[PDB]
């Protein structure tokens, strides 16, 4: 059961998520990216039920795509979590409601690093950090513990590696390896995963 | 102006007759069905040297037993096009066997008067399609070469002209075919014949020709398999 | 709560040879613990060729069939010849699966000839899987019919025996002995047997008598 | 069913067994669980039998109709993606169906697992069905890309036949096929009963 | 009819030589109230054919709507093609069978008698659609009390006179007066032959109840 | 003039221009010949070949068991409307397991027909059929028009020098309803010939023949299953 | 709705509103494309000049998807309306196949959403065509042109709009191994081409190139006239 | 020009597509009906086109309810389509108020439909006019006319087509209101070989159908011997 | 019907839409309406028709319109039209601030009213708005 994790400094957004597609009592696979780009400064990281999560976050990725085809610039982090906002709330209550969970992370140009929570009802809260699923219920104390808003992406970086470790420590569930990215003003950088 | 479902005195849909005209600014395509297999050659009508001649497909196939040339309006054949490759298709999905040639060419052939301006969907077809076809494949009646026109009218021909120079095409094929003909004279007799009535001097990038046999598939003739076939012309 | 289903029973059982095909059905219609009809067979012929077997909730049989025969009408009219075996048996599976939401209470067997004149015979689940065996069993009483024909045509779990072709004269006789059994524990079969058997020749119908108990 | 694929130098093995169960009976023994797509694409089956060889069947079509339009061979991933597609309007409905989509194409061995609840999964190796489980350990023990050709059959059959063994619901026969570079080939089919004799 | 409210009961038939016989009740039960108790339920749809129904009593005046209205249409056309008594046979399994896929039965078990070139015909339909011939019926309580007498007498003899027919219905009815508490003693008997549908009644059974001393 | 472009307009003489027009379709058909005896009806038609090399167009299309038709005008048009007497007669065999009557199935055909006369934008079908069927009544043969009339006939030619054909077949009618099988196909056969050019014949590649009756169910001859009706035209 | 026939034949096979809409290209500015061997040049005339107007806000060069654009001579309100059609279409395809769309398939959508506006009750057909460019998948490069038929082709180098004859005609004696080897003589060529119909040239051409992977540059006033003098200077000698 | 739509009045009050469809009538051959003491006769002239043609081919005569018969005249595909509709107004009528309907009211209920056909240019007025006919023991006998404008008006005597004019001026000199069914189908057969014109059209066959007591108020073709005494007696008439 | 239909969505022979070349002559004749861009701002100068005494003067302006937060118009022709174009505008703008929760930028809300004035010229057989 899938883990995301968000973490806003100064001047990026660090984000990770597992690595794993379960079914049943197996792991599937263990290289599964749960992050989706948007643009060239922007991170969908996306989990929930099985088939919703896929085609909710790729229609979204392919509508921010469309925008700036058609305007030659790229919506802002807010623009783009409120578009991805109107879309849930509105299949909320229709025939397609997506049961989807989100962070979504970005660098704007002018207002900086933001990372952005939603829930399956579509309500959506900025956060300086944020983690979805079971391991959330773990993680979040170590981060109210250790965050602050000057954190350097090197610290943010070992602050990440805690809570991943507590999850190896304490959580029952086989999460062995993670996606890490950092967006800032020159864009999306992968860096390595981390691993157990 | 009248309407586009308007009959002639001579109980003709002016339409339909307008339509059959815009075949003659088509280039000329030959179909002919020997009993080892059909073949389709058409003369592409290369306009300018800078355009990609491999771009101009006259020739389609529609399932593996079966081709299709056209002539007429060109942009107007896609729809038939993709409607007989669909059948085909669904044909095979329901019924697990290969579609006939006759029934492909029926199925397109029941779009053909469809069009009208107060019966139908919000905007449906406003005219007849400009375009002839020759339907060309192998199925357990054997080969067949099968042409439809505007009207909706399809018919089996053992051999067959459409576009610009057909009369002119259709005699030469009255005059050179026979029941018993081969599948390699018959190719040889179809690039005489375009030989004559195109403008410009025959050559290995301005026609297409494809043959479908009982033994095997639609097969599009490559530049090199056109010139060995062109040396005896 | 209407319940649109009832079962009425029935079973039905078909054979490929290598030049034929046997198609058989008892005739005996239920419901609840009473009996309809001593006189229903289960058993349609669809073309010279090619006879189905229906068996199930009798409505739905009603239907299928009525629909078969409109389709293989549809079929001679735009493709100009009847349907094959085989392409009979695509289309019911695609029929059959049109009511994935509300299914046809109906397991069908079709036994008839291919293309080069052999036995063929395509069993279906309701709501539309199919493949081609070389005999099966359906309905009330396949359970009872199914093991001793996989041991009996099929020759399985036997040592020390030729695998000979299976001659009418042995299918035949087969057939009579499994409904036979059958009548004897299911309590659905019973009645009468009907036996269609296809060959190039046509299709020619035999009855036998079964235990009306 | 117990049905498996594995990507490995020489290409992708795809594996089944041949048992289908109404309830606990029997229905067949000789069920074809890999579907030929087209010469350079299988898919195989788990779940309801015709849920699985309806939305097989209906692939094949469209990947058809796709060649026909474009004028080239689909690639696996866009394959995989209109057999998601397709199942995504029904989930809740009560489809059941397991399927991998083997193939290889310009990016090479290509192999997805996709199934009625809308998952759609790139990966190495899969084992789909309810002898899944035990087809997981054995390939398991002895996968690696760079096994040899006549190994790769050793280990799919092997999988499958000790699925058979423990899972009710798989036996039969074990059918394989291994996709290559110029197309699937079917490799065998070995009666369970048979490999019993020879595995011990 | 999600719920079935005012009903009938069984409907008989029987096959003779030259011709049809069917019987059925004059009772509208409502639950256990026998309400109203001189109706038809049966009618003769044309020259050939008649029909019985159980079940409820409203959706059967429906089914005598339609079914009356499509023979008054067929016979303006003048042309010598009637509905034979298989046709409407096979039209009420159509038409059942089509309201039971619509989850919304009409909630009726039928029996379709008649006389058409030198054949007699009997056939049942119900609400699901359920239909096949047979050379004798009975619907609801009279598949376990009638059609057992009904069959043994076929057995030993099947062929039957007009008047063995009318007797052995007249048994029936008398079992059914006895033991099917929603029935009730008085009913109708039909008759298709090459004449014509007549419907007679209302009659009565003679019944017996010397019973009723011998317990001690 | 202004009267003779839509359907719905009638001229000041109380006709309708469009629907004239259309049953020209029909008269420049080739033509085809309906007749019938006590026990059968048959159909004839001549196939026109667009060239020496091409099969001869189909003329004559089976419609039910009971049921076939020929057909003279816009091809397209007979498709159509053979299409919708297939459906009706699938439907009638659906609901009451008997085959459809040749008259109420004819009754439709003038009912579907008419309603496009009378609204703007549609036009006439631009086709007229002879139908050759068996019921409880015995044979029949029906022609339909564009106009929606139709009407039941002892025998019936339509199409290109149909006169010919018709003046032989009113001069031969009385012999019509004693005559066997291959009398009556022989009579169609001739009433036809009359509608060619002196010059030219019947023969296997241009004549197509169809029947119906008491004992058959509607089959349709070509090519070489015409030979034995065309020998002994004696 | 409205459903009135508007595009029908005239005797002879004439599609007069086809014919039109053909008319109303054929008054558009002029646009040139040239298949490079590892470069696409698109260059466009004018088409007002006018020292007031926003020269951003009317370029008639247009990225469809990141490996795709157009240029476009007609109706400029018809080819906004295509344009986005096409874009649409481009994440539709990613969608549903998770691949960029070849040249080909986004050519052969337009031409057959042209086409079906030739052939549909309601309305009247687009006043443009399309000179579409880009690369495969494969590296190849690629120029397609549509017209208001949906008639498409592939061309080595082609020019719509008023003066398209004399271009071709042009292209035709030049186009040439030698006059592509290179990215400069290739967007050489482009310009020659214009420079031959462009009113005061030149000044108003854009132009716009796309190599294989790095997406759609359009050059600058001053990286263009760089260019112009020289070639404008080579052609003295 | 003002005459193209049935949506356009002409500068003096005219619709003269409702006129033009009216002369289509007014070309057709003869039909007549009569009410008398104990019902409603009809007759009508039908012109036989081709010796081909069936006996009874081409009917101009129609029950359009059990109780309702319909004559025709004008275009006949239209006549048809209007039969059809007056029927199934009838079994509407029976389905909703469970009765059979009045035959005024089917007739106002037909006209009606009719009117609805003369006021636009998406559609085109009936060429035809018919008449309705009934008897029962509750209304005695009724005979209505509707022409292609929608009026509707009932009679002692009505005739429709070409030789119209003719046929009511011997209809008026019957003495219809004293006569039974039985008399009065004889003076039908007698009118039509009064105003039939041999010389201009060579051959026809008489259709008659009647409704009264004697049919029991079913509406019905007149038997065979019937007939063909009534066209001998009409025959002899002529002398 | 056939007749009376102008065909207002179709190309003359020179591949020109005469209705919209009418309505441009309609504009021409309107009040004069300049618009003008400086460094620190924008404006909007029009002539306004309405000026007869008896005139009442209730309104903020005669032909400025206030489009959302960020924008206005000025318009010369058929004033009606004028209202149903800048309602339009208002909308279109509303909604994209709804779905984004920012501003549209200018040039989208532009766009996005041309391309309804665009599809009036190409299907529906109505008069373009002038
Ligand atoms: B396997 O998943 O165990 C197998 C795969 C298919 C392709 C054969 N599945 C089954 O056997 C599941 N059974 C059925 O779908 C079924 C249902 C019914 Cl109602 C009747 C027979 C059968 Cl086989
Ligand atoms: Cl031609
Ligand atoms: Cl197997
Ligand atoms: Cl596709
Ligand atoms: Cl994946
Ligand atoms: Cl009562
Ligand atoms: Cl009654
Ligand atoms: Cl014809
Ligand atoms: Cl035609
Ligand atoms: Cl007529
Ligand atoms: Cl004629
Ligand atoms: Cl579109
Ligand atoms: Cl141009
Ligand atoms: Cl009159
Ligand atoms: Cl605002
Ligand atoms: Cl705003
Ligand atoms: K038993
Ligand atoms: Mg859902
Ligand atoms: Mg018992």
């Amino acid at each position: 059961m899938e883990y995301l994790i968000g973490i806003q400094g100064p001047d990026y957004v660090l984000v990770a998520s597992d690595r794993v597609a379960a079914s049943n009592i197996v792991q599937m696979k263990d290289d599964h990216d749960k992050m989706f780009k948007m643009s060239e400064k922007i991170l969908l990281l996306c989990v929930g039920e099985a088939g919703d999560t896929v085609q909710f976050a790729e229609y979204i990725q392919k509508n921010v795509q469309l925008y700036k085809m058609r305007n030659g610039y790229e919506l802002s982090p807010t623009a783009a979590a409120n578009f991805t906002r109107r879309n849930l709330a509105d299949c909320l209550r229709s025939r397609t409601p997506y049961h989807v969970n989100l962070l979504l992370a970005g660098y704007d140009e002018h207002e900086g690093p933001a990372l952005y929570y939603m829930d399956y009802l579509a309500a959506l809260a900025k956060a300086p950090f944020a983690a979805h699923g079971y391991g959330a219920f773990l993680t979040l104390s170590i981060l109210d513990r250790y965050y602050t808003p000057t954190i350097s992406r090197e610290r943010a970086v070992e602050l990440l590696r805690k809570c991943l470790e507590e999850l190896q420590k304490r959580f029952i569930l086989n999460l062995p390896t993670f996606s890490v990215r950092i967006i800032d003003k020159n864009g999306i950088h992968d860096l390595d995963n981390i691993s157990f | 102006d009248r309407g586009v479902n308007t009959f002639s005195p001579e109980g003709r849909l002016f339409q339909v007759e307008y339509a059959i005209e815009a075949i003659k600014l088509g280039s000329t395509a030959i179909g002919i069905q020997t009993s080892e297999g059909v073949c389709l050659a058409v003369e592409k009508r290369i306009t300018s040297p800078l355009m990609e001649p491999s771009s101009i497909e006259k020739i389609v196939e529609i399932d593996a037993h079966i081709g299709c040339a056209m002539s007429g309006l060109i942009a107007d054949a896609k729809t038939l096009i993709d409607k007989a490759r669909v059948e085909t298709q669904n044909h095979w999905f329901t019924y697990n066997e290969t579609m006939t040639v006759e029934s492909v060419t029926q199925a397109v052939s029941n779009l053909a008067l469809q069009f009208g301006e107060e019966d139908a969907d919000p905007g449906a077809m406003s005219r007849p399609f400009g375009v002839a076809l020759l339907f060309g494949g192998v199925d357990e009646k054997g080969p067949q070469l099968f042409h439809m026109d505007p009207s909706g009218t399809f018919v089996q021909c053992d051999a067959r002209a459409i576009g610009s120079a057909s009369e002119g095409a259709q005699s030469s094929l009255q005059e050179v075919y026979h029941k018993s003909m081969t599948l390699k004279e018959a190719i040889k007799s179809s690039l005489i014949i375009l030989k004559q009535v195109m403008e410009e001097k025959l050559n290995a990038t301005n026609i297409e020709l494809a043959t479908v046999q009982p033994g095997q598939n639609f097969h599009m003739f490559t530049k090199e398999e056109l010139e060995e076939v062109i040396k005896d012309i | 709560r209407f319940s649109p289903y009832v079962f009425n029973g029935g079973t039905i059982l078909a054979i490929a040879g290598e030049d034929f095909a046997i198609v058989a059905s008892d005739t005996r219609l239920s419901e609840g613990f009473s009996i309809h009809t001593r006189d229903s067979p289960k058993c349609y012929k669809l073309t010279d060729k090619t006879v189905i077997g229906c068996s199930g909730f009798h409505g739905d049989c009603l239907t299928l069939t009525k629909i078969i025969e409109a389709r293989l009408k549809m079929y001679k009219h735009s493709n100009n010849k009847a349907m094959t075996t085989g392409a009979i048996a695509a289309m019911l599976s695609t029929i059959l699966y049109s009511r994935r939401f509300f299914p046809y209470y109906v397991y069908n067997i079709i036994g008839g000839l291919d293309e080069e004149g052999k036995g063929a015979v395509y069993s279906f689940d309701p709501v539309g899987s199919y493949q081609r065996d070389s005999f099966k069993a359906g309905g009330s009483a396949s359970a009872m019919l199914q093991p001793l024909l996989d041991n009996q045509v099929g020759f399985k779990n036997m040592q020390n025996v030729e695998h000979v072709p299976l001659s009418l004269d042995r299918a035949m006789r087969l057939v009579k002995d499994v409904f036979i059994s059958a009548a004897e524990r299911d309590v659905y079969t019973g009645d009468a047997l009907r036996i269609c058997i296809v060959t190039k020749e046509g299709i020619r119908e035999e009855t036998v008598s079964l235990r009306k108990d | 069913t117990t049905t498996l694929a594995f990507k490995f130098r020489h290409g992708v093995i795809v594996a089944a067994d041949s048992r289908a169960t109404a309830g606990a009976y029997i229905a067949s023994q000789t069920v074809k669980k890999v579907i030929e797509i087209n010469p350079y694409l299988l898919g195989t089956m788990a779940g309801g039998a015709a849920d699985c060889s309806f939305w097989e069947r209906l692939l094949a079509r469209q990947c058809r109709i796709y060649e026909l339009r474009n004028k080239e061979r689909i690639s696996v991933a866009a394959a995989s993606k209109l057999l998601a597609n397709m199942v995504y309007q029904y989930k809740g409905m009560g489809l059941s169906m397991g399927t991998m989509i083997c193939g290889w194409d310009k990016r090479g061995p290509g192999l997805y697992y996709v199934d009625s609840e809308g998952n759609r999964i790139s990966g190495a190796t899969f084992s789909v069905g309810s002898g899944s489980v035990y087809a997981y350990g054995v390939m398991d023990r002895g996968y690696s890309y760079d096994l040899e050709v006549e190994q790769a059959y050793d280990l799919a059959r092997r999988a499958i036949y000790q699925a058979t063994y423990r899972d009710a619901y798989s036996g039969g026969a074990v059918n394989l096929y291994h996709v290559r570079e110029d197309g699937w080939i079917r490799v065998s089919s070995d009666n369970v009963a048979d490999l019993h004799e020879k595995y011990s | 009819t999600q719920n079935p409210m005012v009903t009938g009961t069984s409907v008989l038939g029987v096959k003779f030589e030259g011709g049809v016989v069917i019987a059925a009740d004059m009772l509208g039960s409502y639950g256990s109230l026998a309400r109203f108790r001189n109706i038809s339920r049966i009618m003769r749809v044309n020259n050939s054919t008649m029909l019985g129904a159980s079940g409820d009593y409203a959706d059967f005046q429906y089914l005598k709507q339609v079914l009356g209205q499509m023979v008054i249409d067929e016979e303006l056309l003048g042309d010598g093609h009637s509905y034979s008594p298989r046709a409407i046979h096979s039209w009420l399994t159509r038409a059942m069978y089509s309201r039971r896929s619509k989850m919304n039965p009409l909630w009726n078990t039928m029996v379709i008698g008649g006389y058409a070139d030198g054949e007699s015909f009997l056939g049942y339909v119900d609400m699901l659609g359920v239909a096949y011939e047979a050379p004798s019926l009975a619907t609801g309580y009279g598949a376990y009390l009638a059609q057992p007498l009904l069959r043994e007498v076929l057995e030993k003899q099947p062929v039957l006179s007009q008047t063995e027919a009318r007797d052995l219905v007249e048994r029936c009815m008398r079992v059914l007066y006895y033991r099917d508490a929603r029935s009730y003693n008085r009913f109708q008997i039909a008759t298709v032959t090459e004449k014509g549908v007549e419907i007679e009644g209302p009659l009565s059974t003679e019944t017996n109840w010397d019973i009723a001393h011998m317990i001690s | 003039n202004q009267y003779d472009n839509d359907v719905t307009v009638w001229s000041p003489q109380g006709r309708i221009h469009q629907i004239e027009y259309a049953m020209e379709a029909v008269k420049q058909g080739s033509a085809t010949v309906g007749l019938k005896s006590k026990t059968h009806a048959v159909l004839v038609a001549l196939k026109r070949a667009q060239s020496e090399l091409a099969a001869h167009q189909k003329k004559i299309l089976h419609v039910d068991n009971h049921i076939g038709i020929s057909i003279a005008g816009l091809t397209a048009d007979a498709r159509l409307l053979c299409n919708f007497m297939r459906q009706e007669c699938l439907d009638s065999r659906f609901v009451f397991d008997r085959p459809l009557p040749v008259s109420r199935l004819v009754s439709l055909i003038g009912s579907k027909t008419q309603i496009p006369t009378q609204r703007y934008g549609r036009r006439p079908y631009g086709v007229g059929l002879l139908i050759a069927g068996y019921d409880d009544m015995g044979p029949h043969i029906f022609q339909t028009c564009p106009s929606a009339n139709y009407f039941d006939c002892r025998a019936m030619s339509i199409g290109a020098r149909s006169q010919s054909a018709r003046t032989y077949l009113e001069r031969h009618m009385s012999e019509f309803m004693e005559c066997n099988l291959n009398e009556l196909v022989k009579h169609g056969l001739r009433a036809l010939r009359e509608t060619l050019p002196a010059e030219q014949d019947l023969t296997t590649k241009n004549v197509s023949i169809g029947i119906v009756g008491k004992d058959l169910e509607f089959t349709i001859y070509d090519d070489d299953d015409v030979s034995p009706f065309l020998e002994g035209l004696e | 709705s409205y459903d009135r026939a508007i595009t029908v034949f005239s005797p002879d096979g004439h599609l007069f509103q086809v014919e039109y809409a053909q008319e109303a290209v054929k008054k558009g500015s002029t646009a040139v494309g040239v298949r490079g061997r590892d470069i696409v040049v698109l260059g466009v005339e004018k088409k007002s000049v006018a020292k007031l107007q926003d020269e951003r806000t009317v370029r008639k060069i247009c990225a469809l998807d990141d490996n795709v654009c157009m240029a476009f001579a007609g109706l400029t309100a018809d080819a906004r309306i295509v344009i986005n059609r096409a874009r649409v279409e481009c994440q539709s395809h990613r969608l549903t196949v998770e691949d960029p769309v070849t040249v080909e398939y986004i050519t052969r959508y337009i031409a057959s959403l042209k086409q079906r506006y030739t052939q549909s009750n309601g309305r009247r057909p687009f006043g443009i065509s399309a000179l579409i460019v880009g690369f495969d998948f494969d590296g190849t490069p690629r120029l397609y042109q549509t017209d208001p038929s949906g008639t498409y082709h592939a061309w080595k180098a082609n020019a719509i709009g008023r003066g398209a004859k004399s271009v071709r005609e042009f292209l035709e004696k030049n186009y040439t191994d030698e006059a592509i080897e290179t990215d400069d003589l290739t967007i050489k060529l482009v310009i020659k081409a214009l420079l031959e119909v462009v009113q005061s040239g030149g000044k108003n051409i854009e132009l716009a190139v796309m190599r294989r992977d790095q997406s759609l540059k359009i050059l600058n006033p001053e990286e263009i006239e760089k260019y112009v003098a020289e070639i404008e200077k080579e052609k003295e000698e | 020009g003002y005459d193209l739509s049935a949506s356009t009045f002409s500068p003096d009050g005219r619709v003269f597509q409702v006129e033009y469809a009216m002369k289509a009538v007014e070309n057709s051959s003869t039909a007549i009906g009569i009410r008398c003491k104990d019902g409603v006769v009809f007759g009508v002239e039908k012109l036989v086109l081709s010796k081909l043609y069936e006996e009874g081919s081409n009917k101009r005569l129609f029950n359009v309810d059990r109780h309702v018969g319909m004559a025709v005249a004008g275009l006949l595909a239209d006549a048809r389509s209007l039969a059809d509709i007056a029927r199934e107004e009838a079994s509407n009528f029976r389905s909703n108020f469970g009765y059979n309907i009045p035959l005024k009211h089917l007739a106002d209920r037909v006209a009606m439909y009719v009117h609805a056909y003369t006021l636009y240019s998406a559609v085109r007025p009936f060429g035809c006019s018919f008449m309705l006919g009934s008897y029962s023991v509750n209304d005695g006998a009724q005979l209505y006319m509707i022409d292609p404008s929608g009026v509707s008006y009932g009679y002692w005597g009505c005739a429709i087509g070409k030789a119209r004019q003719a046929a009511k001026t011997e209809i008026e000199k019957l003495q219809m209101k004293e006569m039974t069914c039985r008399d009065i189908v004889k003076e039908v057969a007698k009118i039509i070989y009064i105003v039939h014109d041999e010389v201009k059209d060579k051959a026809f066959e008489l259709e008659l159908s009647w409704v009264g007591e004697l049919t029991n108020g079913r509406h019905e073709i007149v038997p065979k011997d019937i007939r063909e005494e009534a066209e001998k007696y009409a025959k002899e008439s002529l002398k | 019907s056939r007749r009376y239909d102008s065909r207002t969505t179709i190309f003359s022979p020179e591949g020109r839409l005469y209705q919209v070349e009418y309505a441009m002559e309609a504009i021409g004749h309107a009040g004069t309406c300049l618009g003008i861009l400086a460094n620190d701002g924008v404006l909007l100068a029009a002539e306004r028709r309405n000026i007869h005494k008896l005139l009442d003067e209730v309104f903020f302006s005669e032909k400025i319109y206030k489009l959302n937060e960020d924008m206005a118009c000025s318009v010369a022709g058929i004033t009606s039209d004028a209202n149903v174009l800048t309602n339009e505008l208002r909308l279109i703008a509303q909604r994209y601030l709804l779905q984004y929760q920012e501003p549209i930028p200018c040039e989208q809300l532009v766009t996005a009213l041309c391309d309804i004035k665009q599809a009036y010229t190409q299907f529906g057989g109505k008069r373009p708005f002038g």
